[PDB]
Parts: C-alpha cells; structure tokens; sequence
RNA sequence: GCUUGAGUCUCGUAGAGGGGGGUAGAAUUCCAGGUGUAGCGGUGAAAUGCGUAGAGAUCUGGAGGAAUACCGGUGGCGAAGGCGGCCCCCUGGACGAAGACUGACGCUCAGGUGCGAAAGCGUGGGGAGCAAACAGGAUUAGAUACCCUGGUAGUCCACGCCGUAAACGAUGUCGACUUGGAGGUUGUGCCCUUGAGGCGUGGCUUCCGGAGCUAACGCGUUAAGUCGACCGCCUGGGGAGUACGGCCGCAAGGUUAAAACUCAAAUGAAUUGACGGGGGCCCGCACAAGCGGUGGAGCAUGUGGUUUAAUUCGAUGCAACGCG
C-alpha cells in the first residue's frame, strides 16, 4: 500500500470527515499505519484530525453513543 | 406484569462468576439468575456450563412477562459470555442484537498490583 | 461489538468482530501500572521480532532434507 | 503403553450358547484359573434366571446388562496443581466389560449361601432395577452428571 | 515414626541412642510426617559416617554424612535430610 | 591578514522540548432515585468482608479526583533526569536549501554555579483509584511473607528542601581518519511531477557484519579501530564508602574520606560436566487400566536389639535382611 496524502499536496483537515471514516475502525478507534500503509508523517497528523473531529462531535469516541 | 414483548438480556461475565439479568427497552429489570445460585460453587462457578444453567434458570421466571425477542449485552472477559447466548436461542428467543459493552478506560484509574 | 445480522443465528459472525481487541485490552488493564516493565517487555518483543526476520531470511539456504 | 497399540487376540466362545459375550463373562469370575468350576456356577445361575423371570435364558441376561451398563465414566485428570474428576464417554467394548465386572463384585458380597444363587438373585434384581449392581451404575452417573462442568466436548 | 539404629564397628551406647532420637524428633513434625527410619552409623578409620533412610508417604529418601566425632556427623545428616524433606513437601503442595 | 573551525542572519521543516491557562470523552468510586431478589465478592480451595435495614446486577441524574485507550511505532524531542488526549498564550534548541556576514572569536576544565527519577521533608490545599504501615482471613511445623478482604501516610496541586538510583550504552567531552549491507525517521536538489518514478545529497537513529582491536564475550564510521586535546578516575579481597573531623541539610541523610586488624586470595570471561520445583523430544509394569498379594492372624526363616560363660564371623538405602 501507499499514502494518498503523499500522492497529492493536500492537507488532512478535521472538516473533511468523509475521508476520515475510512481511517477509523467500526468502533471509533484509529487504524494503525501498519495496516493502512500511510506515511508516518501523515499518520501523525491524521490522528490529530481524528482527535479534533472527536471533540467537535463529527466522529464518535466509542460506539456506545 | 405489563406483558412486555422486546427486552434486553445483560450478561455480566466476571472471571469468578457470571450474572445474567433480563430487562426491557426502558432499562428497569425483570429477573436475574447467577452461576453461584444454580448449585455451582467454588471452582465450578468459572465454567461456561454454569453460565448455561444460569441462563435457563433466567429463561424461566420470565415466562410471566412473555418475552420472545431480546437483545444480548455481554460485559467481562468471562469463561461464559457465549455459551450463555446459546442457551437463549435454544430456549425460544429471537436474538436481534448482540452487543459488547465491557468497560474500557481510556487510561484512567490505577489498577492493583500484579499478584505473585 | 454490534452484530444485528439477519437469517440463521450463530454468533459465529460475532466472534470475528469481538475477539479482535476486546480481551487483550481488558486483561492488561486487569492489574499493575507497571510504569517501566511495558518498556522491558516492549523492547524484548521487537528484539525477538527481528530474530524472526533475520533468521528466516537466512534459513532459506537449505533444509537438510 | 508409550508405544505399541497392542495386537488384540480373540476369545473362543461359549459351548452351550453361541456367544463370546458370556464367555467373556465366565472368564471374569473365574478365580485362580478354574474354568470348569467357573462355567458350572454360571450355567446354574442363568437357568435359575429363566424360572424367576419367565423369559428365555440368554436374552434375559443382556436385559439385566443394559440396565447396569454405564454411558459415561468419570476420571481423575491432572491439571494445574490439583486434580479433578472430569467425565468421559465410554467406548462400547469397555461399556459391557465394565458392566459385568460390577455384577461379579456385587455377587461376592451380598452374601447368600451358594454362589450360583448369589449370582441368580441380582441378575433378576438388575432387571427390576433395585439391586446393588444398578446402584453402582446410578451413583457413577450421579458423580458424572454432577461434574458436567468439566469438558471440552458436548456429547 | 519408628527408629532403627544400627552400628557397624560403632557399638551404640545409651547416651548416643537418645541423642539420635532427640535429633530425629526435630526433623519430625517440623518438616514432614514419616513412616519408618533406618539409621546406620559407621567408623572407617577416620570418618565417623552416619547414614539414614527415611520412608515417607511418597517414596524414600536417603542421606549420608561423614563428620568429626560421630556427634557432628548426625548433626550434618539431619541438615541434609531436612532440606530433602522441604523439597519433597512443596513437591506435594503445588498451591 | 585569510576562511576551512566557531558564530550571526535570511527562508523553511519536523517534534510526548519546557512553562501557564482552558477543555473533552472513556472508566473507577461515592451519593440519590426507579426496577428487581438472594446472593455477591474472592480463591488452587476457603474464609474474613458485603447483603433481606434490599446487596450484586440494571437504568437515569449528580458530585469529585486522577490518568489520557486506539493512534503508538529497536518512532520523535531534550544536556541528562525526563516528556504522551485536545486548544490557546509565552518560550528553548536542533536541522535543511541557497546565499550573505564577522574573521580563530576555538576545545577542554580543578574549584565554582545551575539542573537533576522515585521515595522522603516543611507549610498550605486536594484526596477517585492505588497503596507502605497497620488490621483481619488463609496457607504453613512456624508465616511476623508471598495469597485474600480492608486500609493510613504517600501518590495529586502550589511554593521551598533533599541532591540520591543498575542516575546504565555499567562506554567523559571534542576533533580527524579508516571496507560494506538492510532499514527507520526527517529536510532537500536534479531529471520524463510526465506514474506512489529514477538519480542524488544532508541530519538524527536501529540492526548485522569486514579489517583491526579485545583475556574472551564482543565492539565495529554513532568503535571498545587508528590518532590528537583536556578532564574525571583506578592501584589485592574483607574492614568500608564505614569511623572521626570539616562542610551542607528542618530531618532522613548527603558529601569528603581513613586506620588498626585480617586473608592468600577476591575477581572477569570462556570450557567440560553436574544440577534446575528451565524448555523441547523419547522410552521402561514408571504411572494409568486391571488381577493377585504384603502390612492385621498363627507359624517357618533372616536381621536389628536385648540377654548370655558364648549367643562365631561377614553382608547395611535402592544394590544387606529364606543373604555367604
């Protein structure tokens, strides 16, 4: 696999929640980069987009909501 | 009484004992049965068979309410937790949902020390 | 985690989702903060993971059979 | 043993009836290797079974045996630092042989006068299910069904 | 516990016999319940040597100790047997 | 004077670097209420403990404290100690590309000065969970311990003190030089960004190995190789990092640092065994599955012991005792 964020020159922001729900699992946990194959730089800022979307209720913390 | 149709069957699934209780959609309980009260005591409380006998003893005394469909909640890393649900669909129930609701802290309070 | 599947009842399709990360987590929050043994165990882990990489790559020479 | 799945050998059948099942039965109570003394007691004990039950002789013997044969057997299993009685289902070639051993050990006690009638009384009472041979079968099942909590198989 | 004291070229006295049984009363209760004891004392021109064979509920255990004046030999023999009795005891506890 | 060391500046980049303030969700505990009924909790088993005054389970609401699942990575950053949710404010360093600038401004330091895990200490708070001490229940020959149920300082916050750790890479700082391979992470240049492409080039970092080195184990461009600069330190084992003295500290204590006496060793690495209540694999009436015995009875016989003028001598765990 590869990183589509490195395929372009875009920025992973928290407001683009359509592309973040394929990066979390079926219970709200973040999928590791050893499965997805993301670069380590973009994976670190991806989780910063997951954690900000969880604060603004665009993504759930757990599945019991 | 109230003759409710759909319910929720919570399963507490500790290591030493398995507790199964049956409630409704609103969340207030109807009846319960444990593996320690089914005649199994001590080493046999931590058996999946003892969680089965706790289920059919709880599948009875809810005949007064008339449940034919229920959800299943499991909570704990027990030796039961799946042999209990096999004793419910065999008891004549429609299992709509099976849900894991075990408590996981996102790193909170300190657990006790590892015993040696 | 949440299976509301139709047809024939057989958790079977439930233990695929649940035995994923619902018992390794609860058995390690079961006791002891550790605070430094995680480190030891963690560092022993990957010194034995590259022991599987650097031996099985060198095991493809022959097999004496 | 460790090795050697043993090459099993056969038994010659009974002369009076075409059965090796009763020839296995006469070999069990054959004490000190005395077969003519063993076979005279069992023939005198099953003709007594016919008049005390009405039926024919040989099929009245196994109807006292299906009432005394077990289906599960409990074992001591060593696991951890202790050892509990796990139950296991019995193979059928052991199932009858475990049954007719329970008959003879109940026949050496339950002391009446002669050995032929000592065997003849409870071979009837095995069919009416009140003798002490059936109480060995039911108290084995009482311990195995109490220990249903030990088993990775569900049959 | 039944003692059986026996000497090869060491004719046992009365003070030595009670010295054995008082010492073998120690390794008694304090370590394990035992069935039957055979004690053998030997003198071999230098070595006051004392053997002992204990019989327990599991098996048997034997120890030997050569010493200085036949009193230190039995004093070293009991310390050899007491350690074998604690090793055998915890082999039969496994809690 | 010069620019190559060192430093300044202009652009960027990554980061659990630090300090301050806010805030979110999960979970534990407690409180209150609803439902509900005889158990819960715990262990190898058990009891203490809790519960018919309604526990536990379940649902709603509330209070409070501490910690930030997944991401999380032989990943990153920091001089070391250390630093993980998220947001803002203040702030330190490293690094790269292309230049410009000062012109040896450098390196290393005894004393000195600052920083410095955890525990502890002082004053003032806070206190969910955990938990020294302590209390009870077990286990045990005993258990002052391991296990169990509780549980106080402490853990948390502010401001001071302490100045110690297997504070470790058991490897001082700085500079130069000397075959390679597989990576991780983070900048950047060129060519066909024409495709996550190809070629390079830096920084930090992980592993494996060459020469050489080392007592060996190993180290191996981040040396323990080959050299230079300076500093700290070592001089047989015990006594002893102890006594005394000085200094520092509220205290605990830290630091500096002996001698008398005593021993002929202490020690390092590796080798062959043996052993392990280490691991794997295998066998034996070894266990299991069965049958018949012994131990209990009288007697035959042998031994120990006692007795005797002598009860001849030898055999003594298995492998002596119906044996010579």
């Amino acid at each position: 696999f590869c990183r589509f964020t490195a395929e372009g020159v875009q920025e992973i922001d928290y407001k683009d929640i359509a592309t973040l729900k394929n990066y979390i699992t079926e219970s709200g946990k973040i999928v590791p980069s050893r499965i997805t194959g993301t670069r380590a730089k973009y994976q670190r800022q991806l989780a910063r987009a997951i954690k900000r979307a969880r604060y603004l209720s665009l993504l759930p913390y757990t599945d019991r909501h | 009484r109230k003759q409710v149709s759909d319910g929720v069957a919570h399963i507490h699934a500790s290591f030493n004992n398995t507790i199964v209780t049956i409630t409704d959609r609103q969340g207030n309980a109807l009846g319960w049965a444990t593996a320690g009260g089914s005649g199994f005591r001590g080493s046999r409380k931590s058996t999946p068979f003892a969680a089965q006998v706790a289920a059919e003893r709880c599948a009875d005394a809810v005949k007064e309410y008339g449940i034919k469909n229920l959800e299943v909640m499991v909570k704990g890393p027990g030796p039961g937790r799946e042999s209990t649900i096999r004793a419910l669909n065999a008891a004549g129930f429609r299992i709509t949902n099976i849900t894991d609701v075990t408590p996981i802290p996102h790193n909170g309070c300190r657990p006790p020390k590892k015993r040696r | 985690i949440k299976v509301r599947e139709n047809e024939p009842f057989d958790v079977a399709l439930r233990r695929f989702k649940r035995s994923c990360e619902k018992a390794g987590v609860l058995a390690e929050v079961r006791r002891r903060e550790f605070y430094e043994k995680p480190t030891t165990e963690r560092k022993r882990a990957k010194a034995s993971a590259v022991k599987r990489h650097a031996k099985k790559l060198a095991r493809e020479n022959a097999r004496r059979t | 043993p460790r090795r050697r799945v043993i090459g099993q050998r056969k038994i010659l059948p009974d002369p009076k009836f075409g059965s090796e099942l009763l020839a296995k039965f006469v070999n069990i109570l054959m004490v000190d290797g005395k077969k003519s003394t063993a076979e005279s007691i069992v023939y005198s004990a099953l003709e007594t079974l016919a008049q005390r039950s009405g039926k024919s002789e040989l099929e009245a013997f196994e109807v006292a045996l299906e009432n005394v044969r077990p289906t599960v057997e409990v074992k001591s299993r060593r696991v951890g630092g202790s050892t509990y009685q796990v139950p296991v289902e019995v193979r059928p070639v052991r199932r009858n042989a475990l049954a007719m051993r329970w008959i003879v050990e109940a026949a050496r006690k339950r002391g009446d006068k002669s050995m032929a009638l000592r065997l003849a009384n409870e071979l009837s009472d095995a069919a009416e299910n009140k003798g002490t041979a059936v109480k060995k079968r039911e108290d084995v099942h009482r311990m195995a069904e109490a220990n249903k909590a030990f088993a990775h198989y569900r049959w | 516990m039944q003692l059986n004291i026996t000497g090869n070229n060491v004719e046992i006295t009365e003070a030595l016999r009670e010295f054995v049984t008082a010492k073998f009363a120690k390794l008694e209760q304090y370590f394990d319940r035992i069935n039957q004891v055979y004690v053998v004392l030997k003198v071999e021109k230098v070595t006051h040597t004392s053997d002992a064979t204990l019989h327990v509920d599991g098996g048997e255990l034997h120890a030997s100790a050569e010493g200085q004046d036949m009193y230190a030999a039995i004093d070293g023999l009991i310390d050899k047997l007491a350690r074998q009795l604690t090793k055998h005891k915890d082999k039969l506890k496994q809690h």
